[PDB]
RNA sequence: CUCCGCAUAAGCCUGCGUCAGAUUAAAAUGAACUGACAAUUAACAGCCCAAUAUCUACAAUCAACCAACAAGUCAUUAUUACCCUCACUGUCAACCCAACACAGGCAUGCUCAUAAGGAAAGGUUAAAAAAAGUAAAAGGAACUCGGCAAAUCUUACCCCG
RNA sequence: GCUACCUAAGAACAGCUAAAAGAGCACACCCGUCUAUGUAGCAAAAUAGUGGGAAGAUUUAUAGGUAGAGGCGACAAACCUA
RNA sequence: GCUAAACCUAGCCCCAAACCCACUCCACCUUACUACCAGACAACCUUAGCCAAACCAUUUACCCAAAUAAAGUAUAGGCGAUA
């Protein structure tokens, strides 16, 4: 495990845009 | 791969606990104390690196000279191959002259 | 006795006797054909074939008229998740053969018959489990799988 | 004998049964868990005991303790914080439902005063005798330790000695007598054996 | 004190992004769709 | 090739190796002129068993018993037993002296005797 | 007999064994030699009846009706012999006055550790054995720098355990900061 | 000739090439067992 | 088919015995892998010996003729001391050294062709090239650096040693 | 524990010819002449056939000895754990 | 959709402080972990070289009992390298 918030703060982001196009809303 | 998938725990700081709220206390010892103490007196750490500063072939050969005759026989033996790894490095080799 | 010094012995001394023997052997069921005199045992290592007729002569007052023992390797061959072999223990066999045509025969020490408790048993839990699992019955293939709870 | 690992995370099922075994196999390695550490002076809950949940599903309520896990601080109270699972499966058959309890940590629980049936909290003190007792910091009343069944099962009032079971007036008879011989002189001279031979001297080193 | 890049995930996407499009193993492994991508500009 | 992490035993080596050592019981002869051996009556252990005709106590115990607590038995607890008695009684008589301490029960050496105290002679 | 190595008939094949308690060997300071050397045979006897029948369940695939009956006399069987040493070691210490029924001493190995030799029983001196004096109890110079590097190699492992220690306690506070106290 | 079969084993050899009384027969013998106790061998002789 | 086989020594150390198996062999009966249980029993072999002095020229080879050199593996007496006796250990296997369940390496006795021990073909088709063999018209070294290889069963000479 | 040489005490060598043999034919056994095959193979030097020797300066099991500024060597600058 | 991916503990490092240092029984220098028999063997002794000198041949820093400073000074040195 590497040591740091950043990047995996930046990291949910685009999972988030991934899971939305994945899955769009109404 | 490489990055992971959650957040981590948040890092809760304490900005005022005792060590914080007290840092830098007594570093003026010496103007406002008739110069009894000196600064370099609060600093605590290895015997050899009190108020002192080099680089490592410097730091090496203080330590050898203060408590050399206290180390371990294997770190002893490493810091002697050190000093002299360092002494070839720094008056042989390099860029400039 | 085991793990013990014995006292040294020169010539016109003492006899050399145990008062309290440290010595526990186990009768064991012979895996192969035995003659019917024969009995079989299982020793410590330090014992004697000697010290076993004295040892059953003495503390169980049988007469045996021959004594012979064998030791058996145990297998080194096992080994761990480190992949550290596991030793199984050498043990020391002897086989011993009554003196005045006594016959001997492994004894059934587990009867089926006494094994089964002919008085009732009726243990809460598995009451509970028991009478549920037979209430309980398969689902009718007529019906296809409809839940049966509901009355309508 | 005992055969735990250093990192051996205690549960609910016993170590060295089947279940641990299965839970706990001697290659896993987790993370410890943490254990806030008590005096076992300090400990002031046994089984038997009456408490009252403080959080948890169903807070509020007072049940005795049937069982306690030292090293988790656990406390397990008969038919509170019960969950639901399926017992004597099998392939075809689906089981039987029944309600199988979640342990609870000291600080979740707090003992109950036998006056007054209320949340209290306790401090060991000394009666007059000398014996050890704890009592309550509010109404200080005494609260002894209550009894429960010995583990292995034996109930002393409804023993029935065996044909290999000594009588209690013949385990308490007194029969030594302080000399100053050892049991081997002194078995030889009851038996009748004699030994006039002499043993030589022999060196040692 | 020890560093470690922890964002090197983003640092080859915003290479990758324009080489979706390519043909072959250069349009998912870095080291080959780099070269591509630079010819390209 | 060699197993030098395996107990060595008599099972590996050579004839030769394999008939001088041993499993760890104790000697009862000796070897004479050829091979022949020789059993001392002497060197084999004999079993000094009692007899349990009319012995009361048995393997077990009965659970109605006290709790008795534990007084491990030290060389203080016996001389005040068994030795203190006797002394008492000849101090009050007046005929108390450290000559007769023999007659007391007191051994001054262990010499000439079949059960030695140190270095023993004797097994358990 | 060969009967003493079984339990009674009727027992076999039943799956529990009611039993008493094992001797404690408090029970047991107060039976004289005498009796204490007649129990020894009692409890030998039925110590050979359970190791009889542990290893016949094995043979049988079967679990042992009550193994708790091993375990107690293998406990009263310890208690006995503790006593027994007890009354012999407290009679060695008025008589003669030593500590250790077998004679020994302090010696340095040929590795230079320290270790205690126990004597052994011989019928000759020691200045005439061939075997015993090949043994060496002296370490030579060269021996001092192992000593220092395994004095060392201790150290350090007494070091990590220590700071280890220390880590945990202070890593204990930050999940109960309660424990300031 | 084919070769890799230079090992023909014997107890008698190995325990007097490599055994425990020969390792401590010679000064240098003794400092093989030492080095192997400062180490942690498992085995410090055959 | 029989390249052997049985046994001993050496080495190895439970490594195809029973039960069970989700493991395994090309093979979801077998098993050398896993778990449990069992097993090799001394008469063979190993493990020996009281002291001091003293004795010991004449091989072996069917050892008799005979003939040798390289000149050989076997022996006691005197005096003293010495009435208890069958312990301990090895004993299994389809096995060792070669990283392998390797066409290699591995002492001795018996068997000298077996009374023992084994199976070259997973099934099909029957192209090339390649490998190992058999037969071959007429000719018979014209091949080739060379009669290599194969077949056959042969003369003479030279150099070097 | 391979190999080179040595020490101690052992073992093996059919049959035929000549009967004298560091003699010949020729098994076991030792070696490895030529050819093909094999070349990450059965094999980190092998297989098949053909060959040299096979009562001697022979082959071979066991234990021991010589150690790197060295040893050993019927000198191939051989061999001393591929 | 598979194969996978992801984690936070185990403990570790550098200092400070403090000198350090065993045990149930039995076995263990002979073939260690081997109950039991006539012995007399005994320990000490300059490190070298790589390297640097652009080869190399004299020479070439290696804790040695107080941090600092005196001082890279006196001095040594194919009076070169360097010490
Ligand atoms: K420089
Ligand atoms: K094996
Ligand atoms: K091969
Ligand atoms: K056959
Ligand atoms: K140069
Ligand atoms: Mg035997
Ligand atoms: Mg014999
Ligand atoms: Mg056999
Ligand atoms: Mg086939
Ligand atoms: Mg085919
Ligand atoms: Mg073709
Ligand atoms: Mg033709
Ligand atoms: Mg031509
Ligand atoms: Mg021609
Ligand atoms: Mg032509
Ligand atoms: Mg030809
Ligand atoms: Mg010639
Ligand atoms: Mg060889
Ligand atoms: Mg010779
Ligand atoms: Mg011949
Ligand atoms: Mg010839
Ligand atoms: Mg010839
Ligand atoms: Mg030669
Ligand atoms: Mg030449
Ligand atoms: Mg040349
Ligand atoms: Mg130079």
């Amino acid at each position: 495990v590497k040591k740091g918030f950043r990047a995996a703060f930046r990291f949910q982001k685009e999972l988030e845009r991934q899971r939305l196009l994945r899955c769009p809303p109404p | 791969i490489g990055i992971r998938l959650t957040l981590p725990p948040p890092k809760v700081v304490d900005r005022w606990n005792e060590k914080r709220a007290m840092f830098g206390v007594y570093d003026n010892i010496g103007i406002l104390g008739n110069f009894e103490k000196h600064p370099k007196e609060l600093i605590r750490g290895p015997i050899w690196l009190r108020g002192w500063k080099g680089n490592e072939l410097q730091r090496c050969i203080r330590k050898r000279k203060m408590v050399g005759s206290r180390m371990f026989a294997d770190d002893l033996h490493n810091l002697n191959k050190r000093i002299r790894y360092l002494y070839k490095h720094f008056n042989r080799h390099g860029k400039f002259r | 006795a085991r793990n013990v010094v014995y006292p040294l012995y020169r010539l016109g001394g003492p006899q050399l006797r145990v008062f309290r023997t440290n010595f526990f052997i186990q009768l064991v069921r012979p895996g192969v054909a035995q003659p019917e005199d024969t009995v079989q045992f299982r020793i410590p290592m330090e014992m004697t074939r000697v010290d076993l007729r004295n040892y059953l002569e003495g503390i169980y007052n049988v007469p045996v008229a021959a004594v012979r023992t064998r030791v058996q390797h145990g297998s080194n061959k096992r080994r761990d998740h480190r992949n550290v072999r596991i030793k199984k223990p050498d043990y020391k066999v002897a086989y011993v053969q009554l003196a005045h045509g006594q016959t001997f025969t492994f004894p059934d020490l587990f009867p089926e018959k006494d094994e089964s408790p002919e008085g009732s048993a009726a243990d809460d839990l598995y009451s509970m489990l028991e009478e549920e699992r037979q209430q309980r019955q398969s689902s009718d293939p007529r019906r296809g799988g409809v839940p049966s709870w509901f009355g309508l | 004998k005992v055969t735990l690992p250093p990192h051996y995370r205690y549960g609910m099922s016993p170590p060295g049964s089947v279940a641990d075994k299965r839970k706990n196999p001697p290659w896993i390695r987790r993370r410890p868990v943490v254990v806030e550490p008590i005096s076992d002076e300090d400990w002031y809950l046994f089984c038997g005991d009456t408490v009252e949940i403080l959080e948890g599903k169903d807070a509020g309520k007072q049940g005795k303790v049937v069982q306690v896990i030292r090293q988790r601080n656990w406390v397990v109270v008969g038919g509170l914080n019960t969950h639901y699972r399926y017992i004597g499966k099998t392939m075809d058959y689906r089981g039987t439902m029944i309600p199988s309890e979640a342990p609870l940590l000291h600080r979740q629980v707090k003992l109950v005063d036998p006056m007054d049936r209320k949340p209290t909290e306790i401090e060991w003190r000394f009666t007059e005798a000398g014996e050890r007792v704890r009592v309550s910091t509010r109404s200080g009343r005494i609260i002894p330790k209550p009894e429960f069944p010995r583990a292995d099962g034996i109930v002393p009032e409804t023993w029935i000695d065996g044909p290999k079971d000594t009588s209690v007036e013949d385990a308490l008879e007194r029969t030594y007598v302080p000399c100053l011989k050892t049991l081997q002189e002194e078995v030889m001279e009851a038996m009748g054996i004699k030994e006039t031979r002499k043993y030589k001297k022999v060196y040692w080193y | 004190l020890r560093n470690r890049v922890t964002d090197r995930y983003f640092r080859i996407q915003e290479v990758l992004k324009h080489a979706r499009h390519f043909r072959g193993r250069k349009n998912r492994c870095y080291r080959l769709a780099v070269r591509t991508v630079i010819r390209a500009f | 090739g060699a197993d030098r992490m395996s107990k060595w035993t008599s099972k590996r080596g050579p004839r030769s190796f394999r008939g001088r050592k041993g499993r760890g019981a104790k000697g009862i002869g000796f070897l004479t002129s050829g091979w022949r051996f020789v059993q001392i009556k002497e060197m084999v252990p004999e079993f000094v068993v009692p007899d349990l005709t009319g012995f009361k106590l048995k393997p077990y115990v009965s659970y109605l018993a006290p709790e008795s607590e534990e007084t491990p038995l030290t060389a203080a607890q016996l001389f005040s037993e068994a030795v203190a008695p006797a002394i008492e009684k000849d101090f009050k008589d007046g005929t108390f002296d450290p000559d007769n301490l023999e007659k007391y029960g007191f051994e001054p050496t262990q010499e000439g005797k079949l059960f030695q105290l140190y270095p023993r002679n004797f097994l358990r | 007999g060969l009967e003493e190595f079984f339990d009674d008939p009727k027992n076999w094949g039943q799956e529990k064994v009611k039993s008493g308690a094992a001797w404690t060997c408090q029970q047991l300071r107060n039976k004289s030699n005498e009796d204490l050397h007649k129990l020894w045979y009692v409890l030998l006897k039925e110590r050979n009846m359970l190791l009889t029948l542990e290893q016949e369940a094995k043979r049988q695939r079967l679990p042992m009706p009550s193994p708790e009956r091993l375990d107690k006399v293998v406990d009263s069987m310890d208690a006995l012999d503790k006593v027994v040493q007890e009354r012999e070691d407290a009679l060695r210490l008025l008589q003669t006055g030593q500590e250790r029924a077998r004679p020994g001493a302090w010696r340095r190995d040929i590795f230079g550790r320290i270790i205690w030799h126990k004597f052994k029983q011989w019928v000759i001196p020691w200045h005439l054995n061939k075997r015993y004096n090949r043994k060496r109890f002296f370490a030579l110079p060269y021996v001092d720098h192992f000593l220092r590097l395994e004095r060392e190699k201790r150290a350090r492992i007494k070091a990590r355990k220590e700071n280890l220690e220390r880590k945990k306690a202070k890593i204990l506070l930050k999940k109960f900061p309660h424990l300031a106290e | 000739k084919a070769r890799g079969n230079e090992y023909q084993p014997s107890n008698i050899k190995r325990k007097n090439k490599h055994g425990w009384v020969r390792r401590l027969s010679t000064p240098a013998g003794v400092q093989v067992i030492l080095r192997r106790m400062l180490k942690g061998r498992k085995s410090l002789s055959h």
